[PDB]
């Protein structure tokens, strides 16, 4: 403003901005799904205490003794 | 099989493949760059060399004791999830219906063939495997030329060249006549 002020070619009565006055899931809707919550806090307290004991549950290319299975020993 | 498991290697060393002439190729390495050793645990520990193969590319394709590895399945068939007990121990299972006296006639009569026995101490490995079935003062002997595939072949083109062979073909009008049971009889 002070400028416009003191800048005699500088006209004015100007909107400045000039605009366009511009103006302003269904898988689960199908026959056969069932989506469902495991309630992870009921089925991890379930199973949180189902403990599992492991012994050196190793496989990788590891020959000897054919058959093997993880989570070996008991708790 | 052991192919399509050393396709299953490819993917766990990272080569994404899946044809049937890629499966060309990993047999004509089954063949070429795959070979067998005797210490199963023994050379698992025993770290490996990686034999870098090169395709008709010419790209490297390391392998690590893979290629003795696979056909340890062949020895040890629940590595491919099948039960069964191994070459060797099936073929005793064959000795144990044999009598004794000409049990030791089958262990001096070993005949090995097909293709698919082509390795590096093969035989020797399975002779070491017998030694560890088979009980005291047993000679083992093989016999596994090195046409495994023609013996076969030439075999036939021995027994197709005799003249008592006339009854051992089937003529062609006597399928024609009444069926192949006639043939079944044959075959046993």
């Amino acid at each position: 403003d002070p400028k416009y002020a003191d800048l005699p070619g500088i006209a004015r009565n100007e909107p400045d901005v000039y605009e366009t006055s511009d103006l302003p899931q269904e898988e689960l809707t199908s026959t056969s799904v069932e989506h469902i919550i495991v309630n992870p806090n009921a089925a991890y307290d379930k199973f949180k205490d189902k403990r599992v004991g492991t012994k050196g549950l190793d496989f990788s290319d590891r020959i000897g003794k054919t058959k093997r299975t993880g989570y070996e020993s008991g708790e | 099989d052991v192919s399509r498991f050393l396709r299953l290697y490819l993917r766990k060393e990272g080569y994404d493949f899946h044809s049937s002439s890629e499966f060309e190729i990993v047999k004509a390495i089954k063949e070429r760059a795959c070979y067998l050793s005797i210490n199963p645990q023994k050379d698992e520990t025993l770290e490996t060399e990686k034999a870098q193969y090169y395709l008709p590319d010419g790209s490297t394709i390391e392998i690590g004791p893979s290629r003795f590895r696979a056909p340890e399945l062949l020895f040890r068939p629940d590595l491919i999830g099948e039960e069964s007990e191994g070459i060797h121990e099936v073929l005793v299972f064959a000795i144990q219906k044999s009598d004794m006296d000409l049990r030791r006639t089958l262990f001096s009569n070993i005949v090995l063939s097909g293709g698919s026995t082509l390795f590096k101490g093969f035989g020797d490995r399975l002779l070491s495997e017998v030694k560890k079935l088979a009980p005291k003062d047993v000679k083992i002997r093989i016999s596994a030329p090195q046409e495994r595939l023609y013996s076969t072949w030439i075999g036939g083109s021995i027994l197709a060249s005799l003249d008592t062979f006339k009854k051992m073909w089937v003529s062609k009008k006597e399928y024609e006549e009444d069926g192949a049971r006639s043939i079944h009889r044959k075959t046993f």
